[PDB]
């Protein structure tokens, strides 16, 4: 699955 | 001599990166005057990623809710709304550091200066391809979202992309600097996939002109081909078709060299039937397509090594 | 995921590059507290560019023949020395943006980052290899004599490298900050010649690893090989001795990949021996040795994808 | 010949 590449 | 993937100097743009945190979510932003940008991925919680709604999510948000840092001072946000897939956060403080600029929607085709950043501090440059199936093969990890894209034309940036996702094929996915897609995809992590992909002519043919600017000639040949011809093999090796278009824009590389923009057709028509047999062009194995027209003509000097 | 040829960004270098003439030639300087370097080739006349003698060149030049310009504001030169193969100019104003800085001597087959500049205003910037031959391939025109290679660390700018020259083929000589030529080269257009060039061994193995993080074996195998026979082997294609002190740095990349170093080498040695099969890594149809161990651990996830 | 690449 595409991943938004924000952090956590 | 030489030829290089070039970036842009990234000075204008670093002075323009901020942090900002929503929850338990960190992305970087863009601060030009009093407005910071950044994806809308940033209102996201981690559970609800398969399917937010972005209006929804951002109606039960309050301006206090938005922590931005500009390096060491936080930015105290004063209203916020949201444009497509970007959000833009008023800020009290104007940027010291904002430099002239313009925001532009590229074509496929077309290069642009990457800069890779992480809570809100830039890590790297690189220069990328808008890809005709409207992705970029850029190198991303965890953090980067809300990482810009970029021209610079004299002293004016103009900003042509801000990152988002990476899809399944590990390539990249993101909108211009006003929220909306390059592509068909969307901010949320439901399946998406990238369309088959082409390599872009005009640039390919754009490269060997570099090459010959520099010195290199062995791959050149005494035929000429027709543009439907051309076309024709082109279509058959998954490149993207040449039009007349991209022949005329090909005109000031053809005239510093003297080798017809046909010309130069038959020489890559050759290459895609034969392969390169083990030599290399400009320090390559492969035909490389993410150099434009602009590009070459930018790097190269003006005289073309006899 | 995603791996590219990664610059610096190069903001702090950008905000320290000047413009030097002395009578009719010009080039670019390097700005830091209130000293300009530059190559001192900016005292040569273009007739005496043979066997120019820089000390009896200099003697005859005083403060004021030095022209420094930094953008709009000229800077005026209060005081001038040579010091090896730079001079260094001593101006009545402490460049305001002058970074956090360190000069470095580099080894070969160590990379940098490139800030290309003409007339004191940077154009691009790249990053390259030290080859073993102590040459670069960059790219470079003429005005480019005087431009900068870097690394930054935390907030520190290592400067390692002064642009001065471009050889006959094409390939380019500079110095350290300090003037110090790489390599056995000199500052006259008399006949030089690079010595012969050999592939960055312990580069090519960080940068199979790199392509083992993004989630690419295809070319790893079930074989092993001993440092000695592995060796023997990259002799034969002109590959640089791999050294226990290589396999200790590429200890990390090892670790975090499962891939004892002595496995990657047997992967290597049969890359070597069988070439690629029309197969690509990481998007190159070469064996790429311009990414040394670290630039591979800045760049790439912690995470391997399994 | 090697050239020492200012500009004039």
């Amino acid at each position: 699955y595409p991943k938004l590449q924000s952090s956590q | 001599s030489g030829f290089r993937k070039m970036a842009f100097p990234s000075g204008k743009v670093e002075g323009c990166m901020v942090q900002v945190t929503c929850g338990t979510t960190t992305l970087n932003g863009l601060w030009l005057d009093d407005v910071v940008y950044c994806p809308r991925a940033v209102i996201c919680t981690s559970e609800d990623m398969l399917n937010p709604n972005y209006e929804d999510l951002l109606i039960r948000k309050s301006n206090h809710n938005f922590l931005v840092q500009a390096g060491n001072v936080q930015l105290r946000v004063i209203g916020h709304s949201m444009q497509n897939c970007v959000l833009k956060l008023k800020v009290d403080t104007a940027n010291p550091k904002t430099p002239k600029y313009k925001f532009v929607r590229i074509q496929p085709g077309q290069t642009f200066s990457v800069l890779a950043c992480y809570n809100g501090s830039p890590s790297g440059v690189y220069q990328c391809a808008m890809r005709p199936n409207f992705t970029i093969k850029g190198s991303f990890l965890n953090g980067s979202c809300g990482s810009v894209g970029f021209n610079i034309d004299y002293d004016c940036v103009s900003f042509c992309y801000m990152h988002h996702m990476e899809l399944p094929t590990g390539v990249h996915a993101g909108t211009d600097l006003e929220g909306n897609f390059y592509g068909p995809f969307v901010d949320r992590q439901t399946a998406q996939a990238a369309g088959t992909d082409t390599t872009i002519t005009v640039n390919v043919l754009a490269w060997l002109y570099a090459a010959v600017i520099n010195g290199d000639r062995w791959f050149l040949n005494r035929f000429t081909t027709t543009l439907n011809d051309f076309n024709l093999v082109a279509m058959k090796y998954n490149y993207e078709p040449l039009t007349q278009d991209h022949v005329d824009i090909l005109g000031p590389l053809s005239a510093q060299t003297g080798i017809a923009v046909l010309d130069m057709c038959a020489s890559l028509k050759e290459l895609l039937q034969n392969g390169m047999n083990g030599r290399t062009i400009l320090g390559s194995a492969l035909l490389e397509d993410e150099f434009t027209p602009f590009d070459v003509v930018r790097q190269c000097s003006g005289v073309t090594f006899q």
